[PDB]
């Protein structure tokens, strides 16, 4: 299952936009 | 000279594994910066890199401003916007007082024509106190030097008044002579938090 | 002495280019290592990385365990677990003798919060003998520095006998004080395979 | 007087029918307009999100923009976006010099909260000349009262010159009170074509 | 005479929400009526209406002639057939002696350019006794007059039998000038159930 | 009386742009109304309605309890349940105390049938704690009248006390006489929120 | 299963033609 | 005369392996044939469907008009349509004179039914200078004999003048009496190219 | 898993 | 002369039923043959063929080069290569002493234009000691005569040695005068197994 | 004897373009035979078959049990099950007094591997009266034939009474020699419908 | 599933490549 | 000195930055270089597959060959080619003379098994007109030294004339012992440009 | 849902 | 079945 979405979000990563509405984790 | 050496070359290597400046970038998306991608120019459609599932190619894309914050600089990893004119807005992963930026682009010697002419020239940065602000405060006037290194550091211009920014605009005026786009490798802000 | 100098900077880059340590990561992912995703500890859930498309939300981005066993180590490039405390069981490449492991975090210089309070602290490492077995044999006790360098590296014990193993779980005990999660940006087994 | 009653009747239901106002909408998708949903402010994310795949919650919206410049206006068909301050940017159905503009809302009568606090309240209007221009050419500045009808038109300003507009972009400063959203029902553009 | 103005609204209103004529619409798709799309001419290719899943743009079509028989009318929600020539065939929801035919266009205050040349002109109405019968029964011939009202309506010629009809063929011979393609807004059946 | 009668229409055309009543829907589907599929009556199987696509018989399009709460009444526009008796679960979009309900149904005038006995005759609504309750509340008992008008307004029961409800049940009796099955165009609860 | 099957009615309807073989229900 | 007879028998044999006719078939799909799928009667729809997506049957048809022009007939290798009329349109390989044509049916030894009553009894065929032209040009009137042999050729009537075609329409008016449908298993088109 | 959500909550009106 | 005439008869038939000729194909793709795709020339692009999913066109496409080694000959199921010069790879279903090949085309007969001259002309035939061998061993120049029979046979040239192969490579130098592609129906590999 | 010859060789290639016999095969699948897969033997499990896709290894073909039920005989068309004796259950078109079965193999001399020992060699038809019977009614003993024809026919037992059948399991014993795998190209069933 | 893989099967045969590492059965 | 140690430690780290070699890499793909993988040798069948799909194991490969032309060289980040032979066909970014290539491949060091046996061996390099050019021009032969460093540079032959060629192909004919596959990390090709 | 469905009536011939 | 399968078999390197 996380295969399969890893491969699709693999797949959207280039085309969608990120939005940080406050700081991610680091 | 034999232990000084080696501790010359060990804090070369160091400061180099840090993002080659040592410096928190406080527009790399991966910390936190994002594109604000309704506030950039145009891309220039190139559909130059190739998108795959399982071995099998499926289509052409071109990249996106995202790329201008993200670390890697090989050849064709950049923004490439339409004409000699365009601009970017970045919000940063923390309210900074701004110090320094960066700009990188290929060297020379990696270039596939022998020139960097999409490269960017003339650009300006500017803070903006909210997204929706037209005109933002100007923090520097500069220009990406073809014949000089790779990476550019660039310092801003610091007013008395003790003004955070959390977003920035880059505006880039000229390019080296390419006719048909300017290439954005990557774009870095630097400062203090508050 | 210049020809010594070069010859001190070549071995330098050298070291540096594998991997940083010259040796075998039998955790890596892409050398065959894996993440056993279902005895790990709950991923931190965070909604304000939004992936859109055409303007419209589309999902809330979180990194998952595999990136810890992954190169990339810029800002943000960790698996955040829930938490101050919490544990990762990687399924490595081969069955070794396990001898060190090696936990990088970003340095304080690179992070955008000004601190790595989110670095582990206090951790162990078992060897389990199959994905089930709930403690395992204890591999080794530590603490990464968070005064330390960003690559610390830790000797598994002693013992009189060579156990081999194939799966290994690392426990971490306390982070650096982040009230909220524990972000680990890469872990690496060393031994010797059977 | 009853031939007048009648015409009086006749004339304001051909009126009604000829969309509320008699008047070319060349916003109005089906007759060529188009949202330019790239240069557009983020869709508002509601709270649960419309599926999941691979046990990953997708699509967190409610309508996209192109219901702005579609008819039917029953509650919940309107384009929500985040906060109070936002943009929609139109290309028109032909290059047109622009007169007047509509703004359309739900009346309180038919909100089921008893409020119309989402509905936008001071906004202007930019004509652009391509749909990346970063600074437009004011058209208007105009407030959508919440105690009017449903319906409201808004004069352009008297303009010295004749540059036509095929671009417009629609800025809200401000809404009605809602904390979490604005809700825009229908927006139309007016004027003479070229 | 307060009370018979308040009896000619309602009177008025009554009948404009009764599909504006208060008559059966044989033709009409939701009731029964439909399109032999083996028996249409050439559908003008435009790929103008956009279609969208989950708010993601996906591609454009063109209009079939199903929407002949759709009640929907603002610009664009019409069948753009090729030419200024063109014929359909519609099998009505119940065998009828028919009486009338309507035809609806956008009236030129609602069309962008200012007039509606893609409008159809002279046409005829035949009635078939089967769908594969070549020589129908002549109905009527008629204009739509560009100069009228919106919705027109044609009365049927009546013949001393009753032979009733339950497959109508609209054809079309000519335009109101548009040199490319002619515009179908809705065409309408009336008359009396056997 | 010039100006009074064109208060009268103009009041008359407002009231009918406003959903025909003037009165919130909490039923309403666009509003956040929705079916309990699982707790309504069987639909009326049909074979008679086949989409095909490029001639090839694809799969026969039959209404789903859904278009209840969707304003479109063009005939056909419907559920059609099996038989001449069921029933309808529908989730209000807010907890309100229920003042009335509207049924609305085509005017004969309109039906291609030329009658109207599809339509419900004697029908009951009950308000339901949750969607697990059998009966509920009777909230009102009532008869749609075949020869009144299209939509019909009924007053929900006045109790001692005001207990709302965010579930309703509309139990339809019997129909106007159609042996097969009954149609329900648009169904309707008006109310106050809590 | 509903909202999947209304979502790809959505995309189909206006691409197939639809043919009354006897009255639907009014 | 041994050497006649073995002339005979390979005689034979090169015609039976030159498509049985020794003629080019200008409708032949592999050979550049195609069928206008939608301009073709609809396809039989069979009782059950051949999948089933979200609890909806889906696909309720057994063969696509294409196998008319593809040379396998076995058994159920035919296109079925609904009732005994119907039509096929076919685009050719090449603008021709058409000079002949030729059905072919099962034999009755190899129907599983006993009977043929499915096959096409009384049809003709048209010449149209484009697929959308309402009256074709009569290219002949046959009848398929179910007591002939399977394959059955005739002859294009003999025309004065020389207009060539690139588009026929068959159209069956007949079967030899099956009750639901009638099958097609393979029709070529004979004749000069231009 | 091609699942769909219910959203229980009222959409922007 | 009748029990010998039924003879004659049944003999050729069985001829005819043994792929034509009644000797093994070691070429044939389903008995094991494969062709070395890597290893063939350019592929015309032609998208001739289509491709439907339930009835449904989704897209044309070109045959690829395995359909040289799969029987159906009917026109245009054939690899088209570019241009007069080409070259085919097959790997055999068996180490053999290659005795003779065969190359069939269409007969001019069944040719829409009246000539095949994209029929290949002269050719030559190699032995291939393994995938990667760059100069094989001649096993024979030959020309398909376009005034020949449509099925035509090659005798190989026999060494003395016995070396076996089960790699040819077929190389067309011309054709019969297309200018822009060559077709290739069947080529067939005979010989005797090791 | 011209005429005479004349109507043999006619004769002969009549029967043969009837599926060599002249008699319904109500086991083909085209015509409306299937089989029952969850009662065949277990397929022969090769990895030798790669399909791939831009070089990319996708999957491992092998034959269903479907293959033999259609007509294509050419080598390798046929079904292999695992070993030397198995079973393959059909579901017949129609419900018939099964009175003879086809067993088809291909000839000796088409063979690459030179013999045919993966042939069936000793079987039994039998009868079932519904899918889950284990046994069934014995139809017949027999044995193919491996130095007989490619197509043999063989007599069901003749029985007091006529019991129809639409499910018939083909036991086969033995298979001539072949030591993995026993290869199925095409089993025929003839009868009288009921 | 066997109804939907050999569908599949039709789809990919054409664009795929065939290669016989062994004979197969005949 | 001291600044002459810094200065040679500068130059050694300016020189990795640039992608080890300070030269274009004209194969790159970020750069525009580009897999011609129809023409290159079939990738390795790992023994399982990714997924499988309505039962069936599809994917069994690990990297596609458009690895070689990526610069990350973590283990397992190679295209695996069957056996000890193979090619790969490569599209440059420009039309170049060739003056050089790279081949890297992972330290022993890093390597898992401990030894790095499928490392190339033997390989060439030819320049190609086009990708279905049967025999290319010999560029230069080498061997790749398992106990050299992990980066090798191989002069291309001093060549007379200056055809520039934009497609390359690299031939490896022997690998460094492992029985399965060969694996190729990254290969670069160096040159001026026309 | 893409349940695959079985006829078990015989098709056109 | 769009099931994803684990190798448990290590890749080339
Ligand atoms: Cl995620
Ligand atoms: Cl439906
Ligand atoms: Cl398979
Ligand atoms: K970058
Ligand atoms: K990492
Ligand atoms: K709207
Ligand atoms: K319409
Ligand atoms: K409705
Ligand atoms: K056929
Ligand atoms: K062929
Ligand atoms: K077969
Ligand atoms: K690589």
């Amino acid at each position: 299952q996380e295969d399969s979405w890893t491969s699709l979000e693999h797949i959207l990563w280039p085309f969608t936009r990120l939005r940080h509405n406050g700081p991610p984790p680091v | 000279t034999e232990a000084q050496a080696r501790a010359i070359v060990n804090s070369a290597l160091k400061l180099y594994s840090q993002d080659k400046t040592g410096m928190v970038d406080f527009a790399l998306e991966s910390g936190g910066g994002s594109i604000l991608s309704t506030r950039c120019s145009e891309t220039y459609e190139t559909k130059t890199a190739l998108m795959s599932l399982f071995g099998i190619p499926l289509w052409y894309f071109s990249q996106s401003p995202r790329v201008v914050i993200q670390p890697d600089i090989y050849p064709g990893n950049c923004w490439a916007f339409k004409g000699s004119q365009g601009y970017l807005v970045v919000r940063l992963s923390m309210m900074i007082h701004p110090a320094a930026f960066t700009l990188e682009h290929i060297p020379k010697t990696l270039s596939p024509t022998g020139n960097i002419s999409s490269a960017p020239k003339d650009f300006a940065v500017y803070g903006l106190e909210n997204e929706y602000q037209e005109e933002g405060q100007l923090l520097g006037q500069f220009t990406y030097d073809q014949d000089g290194e790779s990476l550019q550091m660039f310092q801003a211009l610091k007013r008395p008044d003790d003004t955070a920014f959390q977003i920035v605009e880059l505006r880039i005026f000229s390019n080296w002579g390419h006719p048909e786009y300017t290439c954005l490798y990557r774009f870095r802000v630097h400062g203090e938090p508050v």
